[PDB]
């Protein structure tokens, strides 16, 4: 999708790569589908039962895996990620893995459009829409 | 003793009597230890309104005319 090149241009590109790699006899250019890439990523996370969120941009997809994770989850995650990366590279899909504690450190709050935090009984904080 | 007309009705009388004692509350407060005054005040709030009522920790304080029964043993 993202490349609009003519066959002649592709041939020229091929020849220049061949000039950069003096040990290679020829370079074969193959066109792949982005939807396929993104799909295999998301299906792999579901196949591993990991919790995640997905975000889409003009030119990339970010899967954010964050929170309190078990040792088993961390192991499975790092194994899968290392496998996928070796196949597609880090140029289109990114994985962000972050350990988080409790979101608000264990204190009561209202999460509406007018949410707020109870610092202590008798103490309101109103920092931001939660 | 002051003979000038000053009160008319129950709320004005109770305020007139209360106002007459501030000359002595100011004395007790000026020599009592702030920490003890705070202890005896909090421990009365937790009797009346229940111990779950927020412990005040008035660490920077204007102690809001504390009750004399709480103020006297601190002195």
């Amino acid at each position: 999708q993202r490349n609009t090149m003519s066959k002649k241009e592709l041939e020229v590109l091929s020849q220049k790569l061949r000039a950069l790699m003096p040990y290679a006899d020829s370079v074969n250019i193959t066109l792949m589908d982005d939807v396929t890439a993104a799909g295999q990523a998301e299906a792999g996370l579901k196949q591993q039962a990991l919790p995640y969120s997905r975000r889409n941009h003009k030119g990339g997809v970010t899967f954010v895996i964050q929170g309190a994770l078990d040792d088993v989850e961390i192991l499975r995650a790092r194994q899968f990620v290392d496998s996928y990366y070796r196949t597609w590279g880090g140029r289109y899909v990114q994985f962000a893995i972050e350990l988080k504690d409790d979101w608000l450190k264990g204190r009561s709050f209202q999460y509406g459009a007018e949410g707020y935090i109870k610092m202590s009984p008798g103490h309101w904080y109103f920092p931001s829409p939660l | 003793e002051d003979e000038d007309v000053t009160f008319n009705d129950i709320s004005s009388l109770s305020k007139h009597v209360d106002e007459g004692l501030d000359g002595y509350r100011d004395y007790l407060i000026k020599y009592s230890d702030r920490e003890l005054v705070q202890f005896f005040e909090n421990a009365q709030l937790k009797r009346q309104y229940g111990e779950e009522t927020e412990t005040v920790k008035r660490d920077k304080d204007e102690i809001e005319k504390p009750s004399i029964f709480a103020l006297l043993p601190a002195y």
